[PDB]
């Protein structure tokens, strides 16, 4: 590899790393997602449980 | 003699692994990040959960 | 010592995959290094071999290379008669000794 390989290997490198960075993100993004939609799932929980508090009284 | 042949099988070498591990490290990550969505839904969420259902 | 021989323009300092190796030759094998050392290792760079410094008997040559590659082209560059001086750029070590030698030099006087 005189100049071609090499910047064969920088190329592939930093798409390498790319992949890795934004699977990070990724990650790190779905995270706040899961906790916000959970979220809203225990609040609607929370407006069935209420609901039938209201109907026991 | 060399010439560029043997560069791009070095290269063909290289590359095929190079560049597709991180794919499946971000693929896996990726894994993880649904594996953790499914965590965090089951202990922090849950947890909040089991306090209102006792407060019930 | 290699205070007084290398110098920083010749190594290719903190590549991600490459590495500057420096190999003492015999003159009766300078040229047939210089023909042999595309072949002795695989990921090396043509045309970037340089006689860095020069003696009575031989001549310190820079070669840069693949670092994974190093370990075959060491070994048949010792096949072929060929002794790898061992040593990075080291400023640090070079001025140290330089200065050290003057002060000792300077201290005795």
């Amino acid at each position: 590899s005189q100049t071609q390989g090499i910047q064969q290997l920088l190329q592939a490198e930093k798409r390498a790393a790319e992949k890795v960075a934004d699977a990070r993100k990724r990650k790190a993004r779905r995270l706040k997602q899961a906790k916000e939609e959970a979220q809203m799932e225990v609040e609607q929980y929370r407006r069935e449980r209420e609901q039938e508090f209201q109907s026991k009284q | 003699a060399l010439s560029d042949a043997d560069v791009q099988k070095q290269i063909k070498h290289m590359m095929a692994f190079i560049e597709q591990e991180a794919n499946e490290k971000a693929e896996e990550i990726d894994a993880k990040a649904e594996e953790e969505f499914n965590i965090e839904k089951g202990r922090l969420v849950q947890t909040q959960r089991l306090k209102i259902m006792e407060y019930y | 010592s290699l205070a007084e021989i290398v110098k920083k323009d010749d190594f290719v300092l903190d590549s991600e995959y490459l590495v500057t190796l420096l190999v003492v030759v015999p003159k009766l094998n300078h040229n047939d290094w210089i023909k042999q050392y595309e072949t002795l290792a695989e990921m090396v760079v043509p045309r970037s071999s340089n006689v860095l410094s020069e003696d009575q008997d031989s001549y310190l040559c820079n070669v840069t290379l693949f670092r994974k590659a190093v370990d075959d082209f060491r070994h048949k560059a010792r096949e072929n008669k060929f002794i790898v001086r061992d040593f990075q750029y080291n400023e640090e070590e070079m001025k140290a000794d330089k200065e050290e030698m003057t002060r000792l030099s300077t201290d005795k006087k």
